[PDB]
């Protein structure tokens, strides 16, 4: 099939994904290109992964992660980017 | 090798304390 099954995180990370760009909003207020970024590069990053329970992990880790550290958003920021092309839009490694 | 700047991709215009 595919993983899992026919498993859909797609709802889940996107909402997900706001979480902490809601976030984002508020501690990167004098920098709204990290915001813009995230959305940018999920929209560029395959569908698929985006709709996986890896990204959740991801997703529900680097966000929360963030909440609680504020002092290293960018870290998840650099993270949850990367993560979205590291393997998704150039999944070969995985 | 980097085929993407990946963190410092942000780095390049904003980044915290770190």
């Amino acid at each position: 099939g595919s993983h899992m099954g026919k498993k859909c995180y797609k709802l889940e990370n996107e909402k997900l994904f706001e979480e902490f760009l809601e976030l984002c909003k508020m501690q990167t207020a004098d920098h709204p290109e990290v915001v813009p970024f995230l959305y940018n590069r999920q929209q560029r990053a395959h569908s698929l992964f985006l709709a996986s329970a890896e990204f959740c992990n991801i997703l529900s880790r680097v966000l929360s992660r963030a909440r609680s550290r504020p002092a290293k958003l960018y870290v998840y920021i650099n993270e949850l980017c990367t993560v979205l092309k590291a393997h998704s839009a150039k999944k070969k490694l995985n | 090798g980097s085929q993407e700047d990946s963190d410092s991709e942000l780095e390049q215009y904003f980044t915290a304390r770190w």
